[PDB]
RNA sequence: GGCUCAGGACAACGGUUGCACCCCCCGUGGCGGUCGCCGGACACCGCUGGCAACCCGGCGCCAAGACGUGCGCGCAAGGGCGGGCCCCGGGCGAGCAGCGUGACGCAGCGACGGCCCGCCCGGGCUUCCGGGGCAUCACCCGGUCGGCGCGGUCGCGGCGCGCCGAGGGCCCGACGCCUGGCGGAGAAUCAGGGUUCGACUCCGGAGAGCGGGCCUGCGAGACGGCCCGCACAUCCAAGGACGGCAGCAGGCGCGGAACUUGCCCAAUGCGCGGCGCGCGGCGGCGCGACGGGGUGCGCGCGAGUCAGGCGGG
RNA sequence: GGCGCUGCUGCAGUUGAAACGCCCGUAGUUGGCCCCCCGCCGCCACGAGGAAACGGGAGCGCUCCAGGCAGGUUGGA
């Protein structure tokens, strides 16, 4: 067989079971405006990967504290929580990876990152400023809008030096 | 295969003949090359296969690929037997006397 | 071609089984020797190599007598009794564990020797000792043997008697 | 083996099994509705024509497995081939062991085996059985319900793979049973 | 089939080979000889996949040509050529002796020696047996053999040999109480004590052995290659077969990053 | 190595045993004792031919790491005797393997030293547990179930044949019929328990239009090997010869439904040895499906164009 | 999947569809209380032994990502 028959890919979003419904249609146009969503499917992603650290969550609250499989992957799950920014220091424990929202996840956009440092107007403006390649992360320019940037990596949010606006 | 023909009867066209007990027979075609084997050019041109010399690098031919003649016994080639002819001996040697070491081992055992 | 692949069997509850292949050649058979006495041996190709001794016409063998430990040759000249059937008897054909009479030439100067097996000297006094053949014809291209003796040669001579 | 043979005074006595075996042998030459003559390939068959009782005259061994052999088949006067501990076989393999079955074949018996399966769907077992044929040696003698142990051997039949090595007897007109050890 | 098997699909090639899922649809299959298949790693990946000697098939093989990889005392030629283990490797142009030994997770690592090491060689003695005339030989795991065999020698036992006269000059008894490390299962890698040996009519007999820190584990005994007596005769990884677990490993392997 | 899923439902397949019932090339390590340089002849090639084309005839001069014979310190297969008459190291759980000694036989290895033996991978068979639907299919089987003996096999075995017995399976579903039945690793769905599908990537099986038979070889009941029957097609001066795309591209037909009659062995592997490889790779067709980014923001971009790198056989 | 409209978890059987006209009875299924500290099953735990890929899962910014096993003393647990 051709070798690429061996890939794995995977679909990263999960659609409402009642779509036509009046009360969170609303407020699920209420998120499209306060960031800049081209369409549904990046809400329909955001509720996907909530979801699956939910469930870990759950898996290993079920179980005991003194237990090697809390130890490993509770451990490593607050450490790339709060490494991604989508958890702070000062909740070191399991039971608070429950109370997470999606809006928790958007914070840490590139989007959302320039509009608390204030490199744009507006988040509509960072949208478009973002894909004219204008904004660089560390030294290396980053032409992504849904980047998620690493409180490391947060520091270093700027205008890319080779731009037409230095 | 259809392997046909006849007992040389009429459905016959074309054939093969040998003449025995010979316009006739007048003319003669060379052989076209020569031999090329130590027993060989020897026996043919009257010479033993006995005598320690069988070398005969002689080279007429009539310069006419086709030489280097075959099974021609050398220094080099006798050697060389010699050499895997004494090994087959000396296997032994230390085999046999390897057998009277176990012999020994087990008898003060 | 012959074959003895067990897949043409039924069951063990007599239910006709299916078929799931075509015949292989690990699990050939061949005819087999039909050794008659009274010389060939062929040789044949087995798998892997492993010549395989096959005779026809056999005429003599290697003779055992064990209680007194006497070993001759001799001239194999009539099979009499056989256990499967009388067919093989009729035919003289030369199978593992047929009973046979042997030329008494060869085990005469062991007429000698007194204090020994008196139903075996005095058959020496005649021309023929009864024995068994050991060996496998169509395997091993040979048949040899020992002379019978104990309980087993009075079963054969009363499975003989004139009756 | 370091010991070695305390001392009765009737051993030689208690030794004339050798003539037992002689004259079951001559009677056995006179029974004339077999076709062919019986007797075990280990033993010579010169030995019954001396006195000086120096030699062997029948043929045993132990299979081991932490199993004895029994005194009748030491001490009978059987032909069989395929009995395991005066054949010409072998046991390695699985030893198991069932109830007999049925007992109608010659020196041949049915060995019934009784299991569960579970089914995780019901969370619930469902009662299981099999049917094993086996060669019995003359040795031993048993009837239906006695409990076998069974041991592996090569073919030998058909159907026949295993070889009876011991029973444990049963009393007759029991409560049939599952039983499934 | 209808013949023996000549080719290896690259995900059919055994696990700690380390071989990636990508980069190909073939393996190499090993050849016949002093080892065998599941239980070896080829010449070729260890020269072309470890140390970037060559960067391909195509120059490992002229390695090979020339004659630059000495195995055991004897060159080879062969890219499929099974190396196990307590084989020697040794390449002069670089100036590397080595002996191949297991890490803790049951892969092949290459140990360096010295002059004074690579003289020798430790074999699992696997069966005492009889051959023409009736003479006595020994076979062991690294398909050696060896006639007029010194009695005290017997199964399961570990021999020293000499890479040149290929005679045995010592010899380790396998008992209660002997350095001793594993080589197959999911404790492979690992060094212990043999501290009991439990037999079995019948069936497989199993070996029970503690590392020098108190933590036991179970084999067959098809799986203990003897190395000395309460000493190794040969050497062996700074890990030294002491296993971590898990979160052990998991902050060294922040550590390293770190 | 590639292709396909037609056949086959106590099969195959999956895990789990065993061969004290077996076979095996290459490679690795051993071992090597065997009752004076020989002989003629074959292909390529020369001279003459037949035939529509397919394919071949006759004569002749020429080699071996080709045969044939064989120089040599006796040892291939098989066979008789050599065991203990509470029971329990050469090697085992297990009387297994060697050896000795009476008879046969003359095999293999030797004209450039290899018969033979352990290991290895692979095969064959083999124990146990799992292994579709129908009761408008209730009884079923008769080499069928067991015993003795020979034969055949690489080998065990009703595998085959002779003789003896009457067994063997079954409502814990036999037997029979049906399947638009390849099995597993797996996939779809989604609280938990479950339902349904297992064409195709790995492993295992089976086939090469359909019945069969076989030669050569360590290994095949091989179809890019041969031989015959059947169903179909092909060239032909009419006498004859000849095929097997369920290999890659491409054509027809069928159907609701599926791409180029490309370039390369440079990697990956295999074979032999520097090459060969429609394995495998690289481009082409390709809204089946997956992932990411735009059609503006308040004033700078990508989509295209033209140049140079980088990459790429 | 919705479906507890296939129901082991977990449906219904007076009148909506649905308790055989009754008694006996084999296979099957089920069977009170009692002795503890032995043996043989079942069961529970922990091991050994055998395949990857897939499924999870530790670490790693193909600019993110579907991915891949990378990479800066390493690593693919
Ligand atoms: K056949
Ligand atoms: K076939
Ligand atoms: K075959
Ligand atoms: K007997
Ligand atoms: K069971
Ligand atoms: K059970
Ligand atoms: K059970
Ligand atoms: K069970
Ligand atoms: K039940
Ligand atoms: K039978
Ligand atoms: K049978
Ligand atoms: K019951
Ligand atoms: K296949
Ligand atoms: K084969
Ligand atoms: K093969
Ligand atoms: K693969
Ligand atoms: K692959
Ligand atoms: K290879
Ligand atoms: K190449
Ligand atoms: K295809
Ligand atoms: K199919
Ligand atoms: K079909
Ligand atoms: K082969
Ligand atoms: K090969
Ligand atoms: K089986
Ligand atoms: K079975
Ligand atoms: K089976
Ligand atoms: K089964
Ligand atoms: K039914
Ligand atoms: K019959
Ligand atoms: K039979
Ligand atoms: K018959
Ligand atoms: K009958
Ligand atoms: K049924
Ligand atoms: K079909
Ligand atoms: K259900
Ligand atoms: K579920
Ligand atoms: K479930
Ligand atoms: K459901
Ligand atoms: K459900
Ligand atoms: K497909
Ligand atoms: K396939
Ligand atoms: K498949
Ligand atoms: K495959
Ligand atoms: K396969
Ligand atoms: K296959
Ligand atoms: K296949
Ligand atoms: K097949
Ligand atoms: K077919
Ligand atoms: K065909
Ligand atoms: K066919
Ligand atoms: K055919
Ligand atoms: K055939
Ligand atoms: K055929
Ligand atoms: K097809
Ligand atoms: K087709
Ligand atoms: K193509
Ligand atoms: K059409
Ligand atoms: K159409
Ligand atoms: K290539
Ligand atoms: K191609
Ligand atoms: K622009
Ligand atoms: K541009
Ligand atoms: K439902
Ligand atoms: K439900
Ligand atoms: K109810
Ligand atoms: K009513
Ligand atoms: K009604
Ligand atoms: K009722
Ligand atoms: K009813
Ligand atoms: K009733
Ligand atoms: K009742
Ligand atoms: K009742
Ligand atoms: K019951
Ligand atoms: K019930
Ligand atoms: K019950
Ligand atoms: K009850
Ligand atoms: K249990
Ligand atoms: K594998
Ligand atoms: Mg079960
Ligand atoms: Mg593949
Ligand atoms: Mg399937
Ligand atoms: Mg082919
Ligand atoms: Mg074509
Ligand atoms: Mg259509
Ligand atoms: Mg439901």
């Amino acid at each position: 067989p051709r070798i690429s028959r061996h890939r794995n890919s995977s679909k990263t979003y999960s659609t409402p079971k009642k779509p036509f419904t009046k009360p969170r249609l609303d407020a699920e146009l209420k998120l499209c405006g306060e960031y800049g969503l081209k369409c549904k499917r990046e809400i329909y992603r955001a509720r996907y990967m909530l979801a699956k650290i939910r469930r870990t969550a759950r898996n290993l609250l079920t179980l005991d504290e003194n237990d090697i499989k809390r130890r490993f992957e509770g451990a490593a799950l607050l450490r790339r929580l709060h490494m991604l920014g989508i958890l702070d220091e000062e909740k070191d424990q399991l039971d608070y990876v429950l109370g997470l929202r999606i809006e928790d996840i958007f914070k840490r956009r590139l989007q959302s990152v320039i509009v608390e440092s204030k490199l744009a107007k507006s988040v509509h403006h960072a949208r478009n400023m973002i894909k004219a390649r204008h904004i660089s992360v560390g030294g290396q320019i980053v032409n992504i809008p849904s980047y998620m940037v690493r409180i490391s990596n947060t520091s270093r949010v700027a205008i890319a030096d080779t731009s037409s606006l230095a | 295969k259809s392997i046909r023909g006849c007992i040389v009867g009429p459905d016959l066209h074309a054939l093969s003949v040998v003449l025995v007990d010979a316009g006739l027979t007048d003319v003669v075609v060379p052989k076209r090359l020569v031999p090329k084997r130590a027993s060989k050019i020897r026996r043919l041109f009257g010479l033993p296969t006995t005598k320690v010399d069988p070398k005969d690098q002689m080279l007429v031919c009539e310069l006419i690929l086709k030489p280097k003649v075959q099974r021609v016994v050398t220094d080099e080639k006798y050697a060389r037997k010699q050499r895997v002819i004494a090994e087959k001996k000396e296997i032994m040697r230390k085999s046999l006397q390897q057998l009277e070491e176990y012999k020994a081992l087990l008898s003060r055992m | 071609g012959i074959t003895h692949d067990k897949m043409y069997k039924r069951s063990k509850t007599g239910a006709v089984q299916g078929k799931w292949h075509k015949k292989r050649k690990y699990n050939l058979g061949r005819q087999p020797a039909n050794t008659k006495l009274i010389q060939k041996i062929s040789t044949i190709r087995c798998r892997g190599g492993n010549i395989k001794r096959r005779a026809l016409r056999l005429s003599h063998g290697s003779f055992a007598w064990g209680s007194a430990d006497i070993s001759h040759k001799a001239r194999i000249l009539q099979v009499v009794y056989n256990s499967t059937s009388n067919e093989l008897v009729r035919t003289n054909t030369l199978v593992k564990g047929c009973v046979v009479q042997i030329d008494s030439a060869p085990f005469k100067s062991a007429l000698s020797n007194d204090t020994l097996d008196k139903e075996i000297l005095d058959q020496i006094r005649g021309d023929h000792i009864l024995a068994r053949i050991s060996s496998r014809p169509g395997q091993v291209g040979t048949a040899d043997g020992y002379i019978l003796e104990g309980p087993e040669l009075l079963f054969y001579q009363k499975k003989l008697a004139p009756k | 083996r370091h010991p070695l043979r305390p001392d009765p005074d009737r051993e030689r006595r208690a030794l004339e099994r050798a003539e037992n075996l002689r004259k079951a042998a001559y009677e056995m030459a006179e029974n004339q509705h077999e076709r062919a003559y019986h007797k075990q390939s280990q033993i010579f068959q010169g030995r019954f024509l001396r006195k000086d009782n120096a030699r062997c005259l029948r043929f045993y061994k132990s299979i081991g497995m932490g199993y004895h052999t029994p005194i009748t088949a030491i001490n009978g006067t059987y032909i069989d081939k395929k009995c395991p501990f005066t054949g010409n076989v072998s046991i390695r393999g699985r030893i198991l062991r069932g109830v007999v079955h049925s007992a109608k074949m010659q020196r041949s018996i049915i060995v019934r085996r009784d299991y569960l399966h579970f089914v995780q769907k019901y969370k619930r077992y469902e009662r299981r059985h099999k049917h094993v044929a086996a060669h019995l040696s003359p040795c031993f003698r048993v009837k239906e319900g006695d409990i076998v142990t069974i041991g592996e051997c090569r073919p030998l039949s058909k159907t026949i793979r295993f070889n009876v090595i011991k029973v444990e007897p049963v009393s007759e007109a029991a409560k049939k049973r599952f039983s499934p050890f | 089939a209808r013949g023996v098997r000549k080719h290896l699909k690259r995900l059919n090639a055994p696990k700690h080979w380390l071989l990636d899922k990508m980069g190909g649809i073939w393996a190499p299959r090993p050849t016949n000889g002093p080892h065998g298949l599941r239980e070896c790693i080829p010449l070729i990946l260890i020269l072309r996949n470890r140390l970037h000697y060559a960067n391909t098939y195509a120059e490992t093989s002229m390695i090979l040509q020339d004659k630059n990889v000495l195995i055991d005392g004897k060159p080879r030629t062969d890219p499929t050529f099974p190396v196990g283990f307590m084989d020697v490797f040794e390449i002069p142009k670089v100036h590397k002796t080595f002996r191949v030994l297991y890490d803790v997770k049951g892969r092949f690592t290459l140990v360096p020696i010295q002059s004074n090491e690579a003289g020798f060689k430790l074999c699992r003695v696997q069966k005492i047996f009889l051959g023409d005339k009736g003479m006595p030989y020994l076979s062991t795991h690294d398909a050696r053999t060896i006639r007029f065999p010194h009695p005290d020698i017997k199964t399961n036992d570990t021999i020293k040999i000499n890479l040149k006269t290929g005679k045995i000059d010592e010899w380790y008894k396998f008992d209660i109480g002997k350095i001793v490390m594993v080589t197959g299962g999911r404790n492979c890698g690992r060094i212990g004590t043999i501290q009991a040996i439990d037999k079995h009519m019948g069936s497989y007999t199993m070996i029970r052995m503690k590392d020098t820190e108190g933590t036991e584990f179970l084999t067959r005994l098809c799986n203990v290659f003897v190395i000395g007596n309460d000493s190794p005769a040969v050497a062996i990884p700074t890990t030294k077969g002491i296993r971590p677990d898990i979160i052990k490993n998991r902050e060294l392997r922040l550590r390293s990053i770190a």
